[PDB]
């Protein structure tokens, strides 16, 4: 028999903060680091996909996923967390299209996700989330990208990083790029602000790079991600 | 839902939050009531005046019915759920029964849900109490008290609130017969027993008044100072040239 | 009939880069009418009408309900409506009642916000969307309004021929019929402008 | 489709004298033509005091009997005494109200002593309306009963006769009586006639019998 | 339908409109529901069109046949009389049929309501059909033995209107006769939709 | 059967009902009253069913007051009549359907003088003037004919005495008196029951 | 049940060398009484007479029908008719209605116009004859009069004790009934004299 | 709906009807007369269905009449009534039954004054007083407590005079006016027509 | 079944017959249909027993529990409302029942008349039950509220018995309660049969 506790885990200290839900930010600042950049004519996410032997198949479980054929997503923190947020924003999504026969506007997939993130950290018995996650979609024309962190808020960005080295990444974005970029350059610098981590050789399966287009989202092909590796084209 | 017992015995006999809430009680601004012949008066004290506020969207006086009104004091919060609740119930009771309702029942009402709420799982007792005044039919003046510990009592007059034992001692030793013979009278007696306490002013004063088969009536702070002017001359006029 | 109690006619027609949409104006019961300036046309936003026929209370119901997801719709999104999204919108409410349904049958006819693009459908009472070129007609008077719309609608109407059409074939549909009538009004709905006459009619 | 209802026939009669209190009933259990067995008195024994007669649908009969009795057992529980007769009665009437919407298709008759120690009689009706009476009949022969002990108890209809009071004799043999006549007409009534006698002593019980067609 | 008669000091006034309908389809609007019995007979008609039209045709054949054995003119009561006997021998089958037998008889102005269902009462006025009740609002509301003529036909016109405006199977146009002593006279047919240009403004 | 008549001019509300609580054959009661007072300047006029007319009718009412109480301020006649509607057409597919047709008669303080009119399916409609029950056929074309939206009070009574008399002549209904109140910016007055001294 | 809807009771008793037979005075329509003085009980001659209960209209058709037969039979045949003839010639009656029946079940009581020997039977509403020696009843409270007539009657009963005992089942059989009473009525025929009586009984 | 009336005196029969012919709901006819002259001492007071009543009626009376021409002399009111009753009872059962229900006033030479009640099943009863309709639910009960068998004309009228007045306060259906009529060895008198100054 | 109340200056008289029918067969003669809710509040009965018992029984409980409550007596006003509000919820379920509620009150002498269909009015006289038009008859042909209370006494006692002379389904014997300000009185109990040889000679 089972039946569950009605009370919040997550409450406020004395001094005011949401303890659970800055520990679980630690969580998500501590996950491999992963980058987001928009690029005028699409936009694109990266992260560092780096298992821990030649004994793991990187090619059955990803990263970045999709939500629907237009909106994609990657993250930083715990990977179960980020595996059940994806079922249920591919659900609301559905939720979505079946109410009005029209592809959700990204805005709306990423405030819907972020009510739900934010259900766990006041409803019983339950600890939030230790993801932050990074919203990609091509909406209306205009390319979008969104990050939503684990107390349920969730910013616009033209360009970011999350998980280890976000302070360098953001500091790199912040210098090394910037707007009117094609699909490409974008890449280029994702996988370049990616590099300013990735302690190794960064190889086509240590990292997984997915694109949105006004084409709609897909990840990148191991071989893509090769001649992008290639330091060049 | 939440099944967790929060108002409990402690071992020398006592409910902690209950009393709690009475110290929360004790916090809130003054609020006095007086019972005559043909009016019954209640005036609330310190009003925060920060006179960058609203004055109407803060009044601690509401009223039920037709029949009765009602002032309050400590968590206004929990006194807007008690008093909306209060309206509710004294709507269905017209719908249950024709006749209208007693300021008894509705005082008996309220003390119950204030009870239940100190015997509830997973609940909490309102930090309130409440002076409730009425005119039921018979033309009989009523004027109660009740207590988040859910007991309640009829009084000639009474205090609640921040300085409450100040004012309560106060009104015994000036509530007589002579006093409150008239409307006028026993309004003063409000404002001076108020004025026992408050900082001194008049501006930090609202007082309302119940009468006969009327409807509720608020006073304006210009009948509130002349009042109070009344009250300052007769501070003068008897206990000045005798001082 | 359960339709026929009220009685009504609604009426959508396509022009070039304008859009039309009228209704008859009688609130009756079975035989007797009690009302002679009954809405029956809504604006669900600029340039973006619905016009409902059928059960009165159902009219007025959808209506307030679609209103309400409406209101919704374009507060936590920072947008006006599509048409085709009011339409699947409007099938969704109507479907929810599968075994219980309204008793009306929504015309939608409107600009598209963002072009300016004609739009007219039609639904079920249980919200199956139909989407036309040319026209759509709803009401106890239904074949009525087919016979005059399939000889007297032409393709690229201006909003003034479109006017004189969609008119005359509400006015003719509803003189045959006896639960429809008591006015007529028309709104011809264009980028720039809204225009709203209520035309000369039988009142028997 | 399917009915819930089957009538069983049987009559039932109660009679309540200053020091006692008749309750009997015939022993035919039948169904449609047939007869089910000739041996079911339509008699129950409550309390030393109270005895119950029941007709009609045998399967509520048996039903709400057994609810009586389980009820009876609960009170006694509840206030360490037995019921009293209107008592139950009053129990009874809520009982059978309690399946206002689904009736238990059941007559019955309460016999037995008061707490003076007379007689009291109460009829009910299959919704649980009561009311006191000195003597009643119900079940299949009522209409049968009732006229002759409106003329003989009642002394109705009757110029210059005196109101001698009913002695247990008299009342014993205008039940056998009445038992009697009523086994010529109805064909529902047969087979044996039980009478239950409740007295300050307690509780009697003789069986007349009655034709077998 | 919507048709009434009333009788005043000058004659009979009768009235009508002409909407014919197979459920809430129009069928028409140009239906004459008086019926030109004699010059001296006029029958209204309401309810099943068939029904009504070929019995009044029939009571009018029935009708010239007296007036040739008779060598006189057949009477009012004598008209509604054989329709009504004409009719009730179908009591029952289903007969839909209400309406008015209006003249001039030797016992002067003459008006009688007949039904299929069998009733047959002399009055002074009379409105029948699914209109019927706001007729006879207004017509009650206006009427007066000492009517002046077109004070009558305003009344009659006006009160066949209002019926038409409130009742959906009322409509087309009023029709109006006036029975005198010398016969019937055929008034006026106008149009629905140009009274009311003229009652309205 | 129960007969409901309203009358709206330039800056007044009239209304009427009539006083008969009848059942099977008889009159019950003669000075049975169908309106209810909702706001100082709202009444409320239900007919139709056994129970669901009081039950409903006081239910909207205490609504009204709740409202009220808990705002300080009365509802707006259509703000009402929308209330009253809204809650008809809940019920209308539920378990418990409420069998009613009323008037709301009402004035507001901005919007001057209102007369609505609801079917039992909940159909709201405003109006210069409507009626309900079967009196309502013989009176309303009288209305059509002689109503003016100018109309004063004084031939708005006038008018109402001419569709009572019309029922008295026409209607098979017996209908002796009738209750008459009227609405303005000064709240509800109540006027001399028309009456007709039959016996 | 049609034959519930004017109520009524009628019963026959035999005695020595007398006979008997009562009836009850009402005449209602379902639960409204209109009459306290309606005749149910007609002589068919001297010592011979038919009690009729049910649907009011056919016993008084009946009776008149079967006066009608008699009185050509008594013209035909110089004779009184005897009591076996006179349930026959009802059985005839009644069984030419066979599949439209008149609704009313006769009784028949009197003496033999030869003999004096007593005679009493009665009928279904299609004509089934049935002499008894005792008693025989008919109408809406059959089971209240076979109660008392079953527990009061004795064989060789003089002319005093057949009117007691007769009068005692119809007073309480039909008090009783809720359709059945106003009045009851007696009458007591022997060779010599015929005696007729109205009870006192309840109205109500 | 229709109401008759009949009270018998010691030497005359004072009869009465309403003067209501309705259909729907509208009174169509506010003189309308339910007496039929059969002989000149017998009236025949018919209600009920549509046709059935005047077709009836008329039939029963020329008929009457016939007897008359035919003999010489009258049917007595008895004869007449049992004529009516045998032609009412031997269409029962036949393919076109006349619903109606009937009173019969009349005055022998011989037998004086008579009253008779037939119901649409053609029962045939005399009695002192009767009446027809749902009037006579709240009637009869009033002619129970004031009649007496030798109760005179005036006495009479004013009996009648008490029901009507109950049907103005009882009753739901309107009935304004009434045809009064008395019978004795004169023949028909035709009264004052009772009426209530409604509207 | 066949009661009647009325109130006059003296209070509020209330009358009832006895009988109890099961379809034709009458099941009882001492029937009381007078319920005595409170010494101040009385309930007549009509309808269905079982029904009108229970919940007038039931109406008493909930009387018992008010006065407990608050100290005071229930109003006539607030009785009938509380039995009206418990049928109510049970409309179109079956329950056959119509009662009156009576008493003195607050407000002085008060009657109620109850349904199981939804009614609840006051009024000044009421007839319920099957004969309750004979009733109602001879009650107001001789009603007053100038009545003298024997003479009020005799109009309910006789108009109850008019009801069981014509009504095949009341009869048995005539009960008769008064209310007054002090509570009500249990006037009379008479045999139908008796009351006919008083009023009859
Ligand atoms: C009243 O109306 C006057 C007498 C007119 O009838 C009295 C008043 C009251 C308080 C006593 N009412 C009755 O007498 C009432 C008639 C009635 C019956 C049913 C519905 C509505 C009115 N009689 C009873 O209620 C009666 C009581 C007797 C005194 C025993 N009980 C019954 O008739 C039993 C059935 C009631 C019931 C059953 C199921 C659901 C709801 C109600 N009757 C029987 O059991 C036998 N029987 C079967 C066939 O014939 C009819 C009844
Ligand atoms: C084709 C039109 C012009 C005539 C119309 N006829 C019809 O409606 C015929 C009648 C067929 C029939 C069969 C068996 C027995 C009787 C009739 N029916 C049809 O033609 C076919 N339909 C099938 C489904 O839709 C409805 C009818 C009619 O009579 N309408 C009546 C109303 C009516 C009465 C009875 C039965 C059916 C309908 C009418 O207009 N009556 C007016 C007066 C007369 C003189 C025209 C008035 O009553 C006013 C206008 C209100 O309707």
């Amino acid at each position: 028999a089972e039946r569950g506790y009605s009370f919040s885990l997550t409450t406020f200290s004395p001094s005011g903060k949401l303890v659970q839900i800055e520990y679980a930010l630690a969580a998500v600042a501590g996950g491999a680091p992963s980058v987001g950049i928009k690029a005028a004519n699409g936009v694109v996410l990266a992260t560092e996909k780096k298992q821990k032997s030649i004994l793991y198949d990187e090619r059955s479980v990803h990263k970045v996923e999709p939500i629907t054929k237009h909106i994609g997503l990657v993250y930083s923190g715990m990977g179960p967390d980020y595996r059940v947020l994806v079922h249920r924003a591919r659900k609301l999504a559905q939720q979505y299209y079946l109410v009005y026969q029209e592809p959700i506007p990204t805005a709306q997939l990423v405030q819907r996700v972020a009510s739900v993130m934010q259900e766990y950290t006041q409803s019983g018995g339950v600890r939030p989330f230790g993801v932050s996650l990074l919203i990609c979609g091509w909406n209306e024309g205009r390319p979008y990208l969104f990050q939503s962190d684990p107390s349920g808020a969730y910013f616009a960005w033209k360009a970011t990083a999350m998980g280890k080295n976000y302070v360098n990444g953001k500091t790199f974005l912040e210098k090394r790029y910037n707007e009117d970029l094609e699909l490409e350059d974008a890449i280029h610098t994702a996988i370049l602000t990616l590099k300013e981590s990735f302690e190794g050789q960064m190889t086509e399966d240590n990292i997984e790079v997915g694109i949105c287009n006004e084409a709609g989202f897909r990840r990148l092909t191991p071989t893509e991600v090769k001649d992008y590796l290639a330091a060049i084209a | 839902s939440y099944d967790r017992a929060i108002t409990v015995f402690s071992p020398d006999g006592h409910l902690f939050q209950v009393e709690y809430a009475q110290e929360a009680v004790k916090k809130g601004s003054t609020a006095v009531g007086v019972r005559g012949r043909d009016i019954v008066v209640l005036g609330v004290e310190k009003k925060s005046v920060a006179k960058l506020q609203d004055e109407r969207t803060v009044r601690k006086i509401c009223a039920l019915d037709d029949n009765v009104c009602m002032a309050f004091a400590g968590l206004t919060a929990d006194a807007r759920i008690v008093i909306n609740r209060a309206r509710v119930e004294c709507q269905s009771h017209r719908l249950t029964v024709e006749d209208p309702v007693t300021v008894e029942y509705i005082t008996r009402y309220i003390a119950s849900l204030k009870q239940r709420y100190t015997q509830s799982n997973g609940r909490r007792p309102f930090g309130i109490s409440a002076l409730i005044v009425g005119f039921d039919f018979d033309g009989t003046p009523r004027l109660y008290q009740t207590d988040p510990s859910g007991t309640y009592h009829a009084w000639k007059a009474n205090a609640i609130g921040r300085g409450a034992k100040s004012v309560r001692e106060f009104l015994e030793k000036n509530y007589t017969d002579e006093a409150i013979e008239t409307d006028d009278l026993t309004i003063k007696l409000v404002i001076k027993a108020l004025l026992e306490v408050v900082q001194s002013g008049g501006k930090n004063i609202e007082l309302a008044v119940m009468r006969r088969d009327q409807s509720l009536k608020i006073l304006n702070p210009e009948e509130i100072e002349k009042y109070v002017a009344e009250i300052e001359k007769e501070k003068e006029e008897n206990e000045k040239k005798k001082q | 009939s359960i339709m026929s109690y009220n009685g009504g006619a609604v009426m959508a027609m396509k022009g070039k880069n304008c859009v039309a949409i009228a209704a008859d104006r009688r609130f009756g019961i079975q035989a007797q009418m009690v009302t002679t300036d009954f809405q029956k046309i809504f604006p669900m936003g600029d340039r973006l009408y619905i016009g409902l026929a059928g059960l009165a209370t159902d009219v007025q119901t959808v209506a307030q309900r679609l209103k309400f997801r409406l209101n919704l719709y374009e507060l936590k999104e920072g947008r006006q409506i599509k048409p085709y999204t009011l339409m699947s919108m409007v099938a969704n409410l109507l479907y929810e009642k599968r075994f219980g349904p309204y008793y009306t049958e929504p015309v939608i006819a409107g600009l598209d916000p963002k072009t300016f693009k004609p739009f007219i459908c039609s639904l079920d009472l249980i919200g199956c969307p139909m989407v036309t070129d040319d026209f759509v007609v709803s009401g106890t008077c239904a074949e009525q309004m087919y016979g005059m719309c399939e000889s007297l609608w032409e393709p690229n109407m201006d909003p003034d021929h479109l006017f004189e059409t969609i008119s005359q074939a509400m006015l003719n549909a509803v003189d045959r019929d006896a639960v429809s009538g008591m006015g007529v009004i028309v709104h011809i709905i264009e980028k720039d402008k809204i225009t709203t006459r209520t035309l000369k009619a039988r009142m028997d | 489709r399917f009915s819930p209802y089957v009538f069983n026939g049987g009559t039932i009669l109660a009679i309540a004298g200053e020091d006692f209190a008749i309750v009997a009933s015939d022993t035919r259990l039948s169904e449609g033509f047939s007869i089910h067995t000739r041996d079911s008195p339509k008699c129950y024994k409550l309390t030393d005091k109270t005895v119950i007669g029941c007709s009609g649908f045998h399967g509520d009969c048996l039903t709400l009997t057994k609810i009586i009795e389980a009820r009876l057992k609960m009170y006694k529980h509840s206030n360490n005494k037995a019921m009293t007769t209107g008592a139950i009665a009053a129990m009874l009437s809520t009982i059978l109200y309690s399946r206002r919407f689904f009736p238990y298709y059941v007559y019955n008759i309460i016999g037995g002593l008061d707490e003076e120690g007379k007689g009291a009689v109460y009829s009910f009706d299959p919704v649980g309306s009561y009311q006191r009476d000195s003597f009643k009949a119900g079940g299949s022969a009522s209409a049968m009963l009732q006229p002759l002990l409106d003329n003989q108890v009642g002394f109705k209809n009757m110029q210059n006769v005196e109101h001698v009071p009913l002695s247990l004799d008299r009342a014993m043999r205008l039940v056998k009586d009445v038992f009697i006549s009523a086994a010529e007409r109805d064909v529902y009534t047969g087979d044996a006639l039980r009478i239950c006698i409740v007295t300050k002593e307690g509780i009697r019980e003789e069986t007349v019998s009655l034709r077998k067609d | 339908t919507t048709t009434l008669a009333f009788k005043f000091r000058h004659g009979v006034i009768v009235a009508a409109d002409s909407r014919a309908t197979a459920g809430a389809y129009i069928a028409s609007q140009t239906v004459k529901k008086v019926i030109e019995i004699n010059p001296y007979l006029l029958g209204t008609m309401a309810g099943g069109a068939a029904d009504c039209s070929f019995w009044e045709r029939l009571l009018a054949r029935q009708c010239r046949i007296y007036e040739l054995r008779n060598k006189e003119r057949i009477s009012v009561a004598a008209a509604s009389k054989l329709l009504a006997n004409m009719v009730y021998q179908y009591k029952g089958m289903g007969l839909s049929m209400g309406t008015m037998i209006c003249g001039w008889d030797k016992r002067g102005p003459g008006l009688y309501y007949v039904d299929s269902e069998g009733n047959r009462i002399s009055g002074a006025t009379f409105s029948v059909g699914s209109g019927s009740v706001y007729a006879y609002g207004v017509m009650d509301r206006g009427y007066s033995y000492d009517l002046e003529v077109e004070q009558a036909y305003d009344l009659a016109r006006r009160a066949i209107y209002q019926a038409t405006y409130r009742d959906a199977y009322s409509g087309g146009a009023v029709n109006l006769y006036h029975v005198r002593e010398d016969g019937w006279i055929r008034v006026s047919s106008d149009n629905v939709a140009d009274l009311h240009e003229k009652y309205s403004g | 059967m129960e007969y409901l008549i309203g009358i709206q001019g330039p800056d007044y509300v009239l209304v009427a009902s009539d006083r008969v609580a009848a059942s099977n054959i008889v009159q019950m009661k003669d000075d049975h009253d169908k309106m209810f007072k909702m706001s100082e300047k709202i009444l409320l006029l239900c007919v139709g069913e056994a129970g669901d007319t009081v039950q409903f009718a006081e239910y909207i009412q205490k609504n009204v007051q709740l409202y009220k109480m808990r705002n300080g301020y009365e509802l707006s006649p259509t703000a009402a009549a929308n209330f009253t509607r809204r809650n008809l057409a809940d019920c209308l597919r539920s378990r418990t359907p409420y069998h009613v047709n009323l008037l709301l008669a009402g004035y507001d303080e901005h919007e001057g003088p209102a007369l609505y009119y609801m079917d039992y399916l909940a159909a709201l409609a405003k109006a210069p003037f409507a009626a309900h029950g079967y009196g309502a056929f013989l009176t309303l074309s009288i209305l059509d004919r002689y109503y003016t939206p100018t109309i004063s009070r004084e031939r708005a009574v006038e008018l109402l005495r001419k569709c009572l008399e019309e029922l008295q002549k026409r209607f098979i209904l017996n209908l002796p008196t009738f209750s008459v109140r009227i609405i303005d910016k000064n709240g509800i007055h109540d006027l001399d029951n028309i009456s007709f001294p039959k016996q």
